[PDB]
């Protein structure tokens, strides 16, 4: 169901909303 | 704990038919012990694999190669440069000792299967790639699937296996943690292309694509639906506990590397660090913004106990509104 | 940056002798990068490789590029100028920039040319036995460079490596810095290394010398701790219960875990620079390696060459040891 | 010179019977 490329991988979303 | 692997001295294919069918009985013979399971297994493997006998050699991770194949048996009993009388009839023995509940004493739904002279390649090609074939298709997560690879033509009806040989099959690979190992590398061979698709390795990429990151799905769509959308909703402070668990469980995932794709086929401890348990608040959330955005999640489950039913409603309505 | 690995998608020897030839250049070249020179070295041994051809993989967070394919060259000698496909991603910028490098060689190289023989590189490279020749020689030449003095007057005079495609000592060890300090080439070289000892390809004239100098390269640092397996305690001398030997005994307990832990790095240690390669070190364990070499004195007749002054030499466990395997 | 596999110096941790 998923492409074996993970571009997925927003460690940016994480790091940006834990502030 | 020696694991035996076969390796015959001659490409001739009545020999290397004559092996396979020696193998997989012992596979399904009720007297063998899971050594003699693991071993035979990973014999019949190899044997359309010039890679994994490149890594049965003393390698890897114990396994020795008992090989020494002259070694065309007498008639089920084999001929070795290696070793000893008594194992020679003992594992005569127990090529003979099927359960009763495959017909006619073979592990084929045809009884006139074994009787076939294996004179040409073709025909032991086309043995060996139906047999391996259902096989590979028991090693993970069956139903329908025999019916596709039977109309694409990857698994001969001729070679089908008897419902029984085939669960024994599956339960073997399951418990072989070295079966299992070797299995990866043939599924990291697969990719990466062979021989423009060789019609081995083209199946077995193929069968390759259910395996990998198998259990991995409410990982990855958490990380699609939750985090790849970064919209507010994402500060509340619930989730702030979850949010630096998945951080850690992306690291992990990247640390791991190649085995990250097989560590449900690998045993590896790690694989239930990426169940949905872990996180069930922005699992939620991301299954209600899935839920709205994705014609495909409907119907999905949701019937996972750790499921909140209300942060799947915030999901819902967060991504509902894009007016 | 980018690691740029041309291959080709034709079988033409040709083809396989001018990308060979145009890999040489760049990583002997003045102007080139780092990332140049490991991606050049690596498209020249995986020719003759098929396996490391399934290596080079950019799907797995790669910094490796395959740059995909490449059908043909410039076709008049001095246009090193690449011809890749569709979906290739190569801007023009970077063709004359790669055909400016090819003949950027420096002048310590006579006749502006990486071989001895001036006249190699205008040969016709017609039929797949000069490219195979010429391939098996410059890539032997590269090998004996990897190890960590003249194997080449061996080679020449046994098992072929074609003295017409000999290089020059200045080509010689620019190869061999540019190895040195390429851990993604050593990376990749393993993987050679471990496909010549697992041998399918016995009759395989290029992995048969591989595998030949891989006894080299492999286990290199660690005759010292072989020895001392060998010798101290390959036999259940009654000495060995001496107190002085108590601890260098769990500590080779130890480092033999140690080498059955890390499986098959435990072969390339000192190829891959792991830290590891220095606990194998005999200073680790001086009263037995001391016990050992005095055993090996007595017993082996090849162990004249070895024992050179070894700073943490005991020389009087030296003399227990000798006088251990004296009488059996 | 050099020391084939067939690494049967791991025989030594027999060897280790002393301990």
């Amino acid at each position: 169901s998923f492409s074996p490329d993970e571009i997925n991988k927003l460690i940016e979303t994480g790091l940006n909303t834990v502030e | 704990p020696v694991i035996r692997v076969f390796i015959l001295t001659s490409n001739n294919p009545e020999l290397r038919s004559r092996l396979l069918l020696f193998c997989l009985r012992i596979v399904l013979s009720n007297g063998a012990r899971d050594s003699h399971r693991f071993g035979a297994l990973l014999t019949m493997f190899s044997l359309p694999s010039a890679t994994m006998l490149n890594h049965v050699k003393l390698a890897d991770q114990r396994v020795e190669i008992d090989g020494f194949e002259e070694g065309s048996f007498r008639l089920i009993p084999n001929a070795r440069s290696g070793m000893s009388r008594g194992e020679i009839n003992a594992y005569a023995a127990l090529a003979e000792d099927l359960p009763d509940t495959l017909n006619h004493a073979t592990p084929f739904v045809d009884s006139e299967v074994e009787g076939t002279a294996w004179d040409e390649i073709e025909t032991f090609l086309d043995m060996c790639y139906s047999v391996l074939m259902q096989a590979w298709i028991v090693t993970c997560k069956i139903e329908k699937r025999l019916q596709k690879y039977r109309q694409q033509g990857r698994i001969n009806p001729r070679y089908l296996l008897q419902p029984e040989a085939r669960r024994i099959i599956q339960n073997v690979i399951r418990k072989g943690m070295v079966v299992r190992h070797f299995l990866t590398f043939e599924l990291q061979l697969a990719r990466a292309q062979s021989l423009v698709s060789n019609r081995y390795y083209a199946m077995v990429g193929d069968v390759g694509k259910y395996i990998e990151n198998c259990g991995m799905g409410g990982f990855f769509l958490t990380l699609k639906y939750a985090l790849g959308t970064r919209w507010p909703t994402l500060a509340l402070a619930a989730f702030s506990g979850e949010l630096t668990k998945l951080k850690s469980l992306m690291a992990l995932y990247q640390t791991l590397g190649e085995q990250a794709r097989y560590l449900a086929l690998l045993e590896s401890p790690h694989l239930m660090d990426f169940a949905a348990a872990n996180y069930p608040l922005l699992y939620s959330y991301a299954m209600g913004i899935g839920y709205v955005l994705d014609v495909n999640m409907r119907n999905y489950a949701f019937s996972r106990s750790y499921m909140n039913k209300t942060y799947f409603q915030l999901g819902m309505e967060t991504a509902r509104k894009q007016m």
